């Protein structure tokens, strides 16, 4: 809206970046990471000759994705959840 | 927020100190400066409590209410998204409707003490920032409550009358059996705590121990407990209401006071005023114990519909409850009838100015009828004069210029984020709009200090005034008033081509700029084929014609204000849905009047059945694209047609872009839709020959000094530089630049020379050269934007076909670029020039579309730096870099271009790195490339050339 190029000016390295994609209900999406150049369209319009090398590109195997499975799965409560803590009071006596 | 109540309370109190009395200048300066940079960093949740105090006495507005105003203006500039945005504002909450009824309290008391307060100017001065901050803040979307309210006047509640005030007794019964019912069913909710009432007082109760029923339990202490609801229902029937009952009906009851039915909105607003009654009466008492200490006001003292949610509730929920259980039980009580519509906040606001347009009306009354007499001061409306130009135009001004998007929102074509308005809300902002016409209509000269300000904000009352509903299912008083303007306004145009062969000051700087904000506005939603009809299209008509005579017309009168006029006639040429340049084919056309209409009808409505005779002056788009080639190839002067260049260009370059969209090669939605003919022959060659006319023109001019209109030239060019044929770049684009880089380039050589030449020539050839330099740099700004928005457009297909003219073109804009570079002179001219023309806009609005960073020559070589970086190979790219830290050794470029021949031996190796490997095969594999470019020559001039462009670019960003 400002109008410069970049989406965003300044972000962190941090521990690091990967290729993500959030898909609504009844969304089709084709995820081209770049394994081969060739199918890799609009590259050499943006990208080439402008120092992007494209992500995976010599990676022989396709890069193994991760998806959200929404299947609800009992994982243990962690100690730093804003919301819910959990005690673990000793036995003494008189109480278990 | 954890500790909200002792902020609450220390606000309060230092609110108390910055108006109490017995304090110095600077003893009340610093309590009322804590209280300022207090409140800019304290959440606007807890300030509701201040504001409550705020409005029950800023209303005053009086010396000890000037900084509490100015707190105002402070806050709720701050808070904008809190309270205007549905949304809450960011990291916090939203506003409740109490606090934006508080907000429209402050708004309308401020309103009416201003509008009562004679004019003081110290008073003004502060005060109207605050109006434009509460406007701003309050959403228009947003309805009080109660439309109908008590509107009632430290305040003393006055008690309701009712106790004196008879009460009839055909609905008297009824009153004593609702108060006992009520003492009931207080008891009722004491059982329902598991506290039986008892007979006794007992202690094991929680609740109210002694309690007996009605037959035994005494009368009196009954009396004492019934008699606050004996009086609300006494009020209920005093208020010039009937609680009368609907049927004929009149110690632990189950039914409580609910209010769960709904009701009529003015019987809503009635229950609203039994809250009011509720708090007066229970305030009576309170005020008397509050006036015997003669400090402060106690919380709920304050008016209920200024108390926050949990104590406005404390009697809005017992008044709800109490009406709708009488409803429930069989007892409507009727009191008007107000819609939604006038319920809401924006339209009684923009009617309450239609009420003060009208009394601005009659002071204009009073002021025009005594202009005519020589030094007059009569002003019987001096606070009118000093009140409406002063706070209410800026007014309208900052709340129109803060919420167009939701003026200008439809139903269907929904723009504003908060929501759009409704059909009556649309249609008397036009109305508003035309009646300030009216007012500025032969008032130029008078109120001519606040005239920059009437014509700035009804340029802003020319924008989001029409959402086409108004023309399209709108009150024929405002259709015809708008229709009655437009005609008002071609006949004033009537009258300046008479006068250039009071309404010439009133149009040369007010009718005619605000004509064209309001046909750009028409143009920027393109629904002007609705809007321009009948009475509209007649009088655009004759506007059309009248203006290109006063082209025509060549004196210089008409020569300082021709590019104002060309700017209004092209606004209407992108807003005229008739196709004006088109009079063969206006029967085909459906938007005109001679389609729609009989010939009878046009005869009685004075059209000649016929755009030739209707235009005779202007001809058809074939006859002035002949007549602009001809120009062009005979070579076309600013002072040999003026007309054509500032007039003309206007129409064909607004006609030709925007009718291509109704041309026969835009693709039709579908056949049957696209049935009607497309009644023009523009297609895209029209457009292409167009912006290849101008080019030339440009060139052609291009020697002569001065020739401002350059740069609205440029900017008029804009949208036909879109869409061009490639071949455009080979035939126009690459002479014209060329010839601007020899010409640079001798610039260049006078410079460098000139550093040769002694010191006091160097000075004065310093000044010829920036004189020539401002002229160079007004070319390039004049030129170079039609290069970015040609190369944006053309740059997908040089990159996936490789272009030899795109080379060239590189390797030009390239050497005009490293002659910038190496120019401070030019840099500085061009800054220079940028702040003499303005132009730092005009850079940013050629880059959005398609100083150092706003810099068009950068600008323009890193938009089209990918195609010599196309030219270079990747096993050349090391050979770049090399030659690159080689220019940072400052190694002149034959130089550079030896040791490359040089260094051809040790170019990198591709097939070793991966990256080169694929660099290099993407860049093989590119249907245009050959290897004819491994011959050394060429490898060593597109190295030098490529590496040079990098080295002058990285110079530029950071030397």
């Amino acid at each position: 809206d400002s109008g410069s190029e970049t989406a965003f000016r300044e972000i962190e390295i941090g521990d690091g970046f990967l290729p993500v994609c959030s898909l609504g209900p009844g969304q089709v999406g084709h995820l081209n990471l770049g394994q081969d150049v060739s199918s890799l369209r609009f590259f050499a319009i943006c990208g080439l000759q402008e120092g992007f090398e494209p992500f995976a590109i010599n990676m022989q195997r396709p890069v193994t994705t991760w998806f959200s499975k929404s299947l609800p799965q009992f994982e243990p409560v962690p100690p730093e959840h804003p919301h819910y803590e959990v005690a673990r009071m000793d036995g003494t006596v008189d109480t278990p | 927020e954890h500790r909200a109540i002792m902020v609450d309370s220390m606000l309060h109190t230092v609110y108390r100190l910055s108006r109490g009395r017995s304090l110095t200048k600077a003893q009340r300066d610093v309590i009322e400066d804590c209280l300022m940079a207090l409140c800019r960093y304290i959440r606007p949740s807890m300030l509701q409590h201040l504001l409550r105090r705020l409005v029950f006495d800023v209303p005053i507005l009086n010396e000890f209410a000037k900084m509490p105003l100015k707190l105002l203006t402070n806050h709720y500039e701050r808070c904008w998204k809190y309270y205007c945005l549905p949304t809450g504002w960011a990291n916090f909450g939203v506003t409740s409707e109490e606090e934006l009824h508080l907000t429209r309290k402050l708004f309308w008391g401020i309103f009416d003490s201003l509008a009562h307060k004679k004019y003081d100017q110290e008073l003004y001065r502060m005060a109207m920032p605050c109006l434009c901050a509460i406007a701003g803040a309050l959403p228009p979307d947003y309805v009080d409550a109660s439309y109908s309210s008590k509107a009632e006047k430290n305040f003393d509640p006055r008690p309701v009358e009712t106790l004196n005030v008879i009460i009839p007794e055909k609905l008297d019964s009824f009153i004593n059996k609702f108060a006992e019912y009520t003492h009931e069913k207080w008891a009722f909710d004491k059982i329902q705590n598991n506290w039986s009432y008892g007979e006794n007082v007992d202690e094991e109760l929680k609740t109210h121990p002694m309690l007996r029923p009605y037959k035994t339990f005494s009368e009196k202490d009954k009396e004492i407990y019934r008699w606050p609801i004996k009086e609300s229902l006494k009020a209920m029937i005093a208020w010039e209401w009937t609680i009368e009952k609907a049927r004929e009906g009149e110690y632990n009851p189950q039914p409580p006071d609910l209010s769960g039915v709904t009701l009529s909105r003015e019987l809503q607003a009635m229950a609203e005023q039994l809250a009011e009654n509720y708090h007066n009466t229970w305030g009576r008492k309170k005020k008397q114990e509050l006036e015997a200490k003669g400090g402060g006001t106690h919380p709920l003292l304050v008016p209920y519909d200024t108390l926050t949610a949990k104590e406005k509730a404390r009697d809005r929920e017992k008044a709800q409850e109490l009406l709708k259980f009488l409803q429930m039980n069989g007892y409507a009580v009727t009191r008007l009838d107000t819609s939604s519509i006038e319920k809401r906040f924006a339209f009684g606001f923009l009617q309450q100015l239609l009420r003060w347009m009208d009394i601005s009306q009659e002071f204009i009354a009073h002021l025009e009828a005594v202009v005519s007499s020589g030094r007059v001061e009569k002003s019987p409306h001096e606070q009118e004069i000093k009140f409406f130009a002063k706070i209410l135009l800026p007014l309208i001004n900052q709340y129109f210029t803060n919420h167009c998007l939701y003026f200008l929102s439809t139903p269907a074509k929904v723009l504003g984020s908060g929501g759009h308005a409704s059909n009556k809300e649309k249609e008397m902002i036009t109305s508003l709009f035309c009646k300030l016409a009216a007012l500025v209509r032969h008032r130029v000269s008078l109120f001519g200090t606040d005239a920059p300000a009437v014509v700035n904000c009804l340029h802003i009352l020319a924008r989001s005034l029409d959402a086409r509903t108004v023309m399209k299912s709108g009150p024929e008083i405002v259709k015809a008033g708008l229709r009655s303007f437009f005609e008002s306004a071609s006949e004033d145009i009537e009258k300046m081509v008479e006068n250039l062969r009071q309404n010439l000051t009133y149009t040369t700087v007010a009718l005619l700029p605000v004509l064209t904000t309001l046909f750009q506005h028409i143009a920027q939603h393109q629904f002007g084929d609705d809007v321009i009809l009948d009475d509209v299209q007649v009088s655009c008509y004759r506007t059309l014609c009248s203006i290109y005579s006063l082209g025509t017309t060549k004196n210089t009168y008409v020569e300082k204000l021709r590019p104002a006029l060309g700017e209004c006639l092209a606004r209407l040429a992108a807003a005229m849905p008739v196709a004006f340049l088109e009079p063969q084919l206006n029967e085909y056309n459906a938007c005109s009047v001679y389609t729609t209409k009989s010939p009878r009808e046009r005869a009685i409505l004075g059209l000649p059945n016929s755009v030739e005779e209707m235009c005779p002056d202007i001809p058809v788009l074939d006859r002035l694209m002949a007549d602009i080639g001809g120009l062009a190839e005979s070579g076309a002067r600013y002072t040999e047609m003026p007309h054509v260049i500032e007039i003309t260009l206007p129409m064909l370059c607004s006609y030709l872009p925007r009718w291509w969209e109704r041309g026969p090669e835009a693709p039709p939605p579908a056949l049957p839709a696209g049935a009607p003919p497309p009644c023009t022959a523009v297609t895209s060659d029209h457009l292409n020959s167009l912006l290849g006319n101008i080019l030339r023109i440009i060139v052609n001019n291009l020697g002569i000094d001065e020739a401002t209109w350059m740069k609205r030239l440029a900017v008029f060019a804009q949208p036909i530089v879109s869409r061009a044929r490639p071949e455009l770049l080979h035939s126009h684009f690459i002479p014209t630049i060329g010839r601007l880089r020899k010409r640079a380039g001798k610039v260049v050589a006078e410079e460098e020379q000139l550093r040769l030449e002694a010191k006091a020539e160097a000075e004065e050839g310093e000044l010829l050269v920036r004189d020539e330099f401002s002229v160079l740099c007004r070319d390039l700004y004049a030129l170079y934007p039609l290069l970015i928005r040609y190369v944006d457009n053309n740059r997908a297909h040089w990159l996936t076909e490789p272009n030899a003219n795109a080379e060239e073109l590189f390797r030009m804009v390239g050497e005009i670029f490293i002659y910038w570079s190496k120019s401070h002179n030019f840099k500085r001219e061009e800054q220079n020039f940028v702040v003499q023309n303005e132009i730092n806009n005009m850079s940013f609005l050629t880059a959005d579309s398609k100083s150092v960073q706003t810099s068009l020559i950068v600008a323009t070589l890193k938009k089209m730096l990918p195609i010599g970086l196309n030219m270079c190979a990747p096993t050349d790219q090391d050979l770049i870099m090399l030659a690159k830290t080689r220019y940072a050794l400052k190694d002149t470029d034959e130089e550079v271009r030896e040791f490359l021949q040089n260094n051809l031996h040790l170019q990198g190796k591709v097939e070793g790195s991966p990256s080169l490997r694929w660099q290099m095969a993407l860049y093989r594999g590119l249907p245009g490339r050959e290897e004819d470019a491994d011959d050394p020559e060429k490898i060593v001039r597109r190295v030098q050339e490529v590496s040079a462009v990098l080295y002058h670019l990285e110079q530029t960003e950071h030397p």
